[PDB]
């Protein structure tokens, strides 16, 4: 999408694998905020959006 | 209120007490009041700030 009219898209009701993104070399910019990059696959989350 | 003395003082001491057990639900500007929540998502680096 353009960044005026940014999509949404709702994420739920399985299991993620935040190891084969974190780990991937092909994303320059990687900033998370409020937790950490690794301890993703340790938390469960409520209200995924991306 | 007859014994009002005694219990002025034990009420007092109660209520220091609720009020040091209320204290840690205060986050005191960090993210969050639990220390296992912090613990559980961050890195060491701001986990200690």
């Amino acid at each position: 999408a353009s960044v005026y009219a940014w999509n949404r898209k709702r994420i739920s009701n399985c299991v993620a694998d935040y190891s084969v993104l974190y780990n991937s070399a092909s994303f320059s910019t990687f900033k998370c905020y409020g937790v950490s990059p690794t301890k993703l696959n340790d938390l469960c989350f409520t209200n995924v959006y991306a | 209120s007859a014994l009002g003395k005694l219990q002025d003082v034990v009420n007092q001491n109660a209520q220091a007490l609720n009020t040091l057990v209320k204290q840690l639900s205060s986050n005191f500007g960090a993210i969050s009041s639990v220390l296992n929540d912090i613990l559980s998502r961050l890195d060491p680096p701001e986990a200690e700030v």
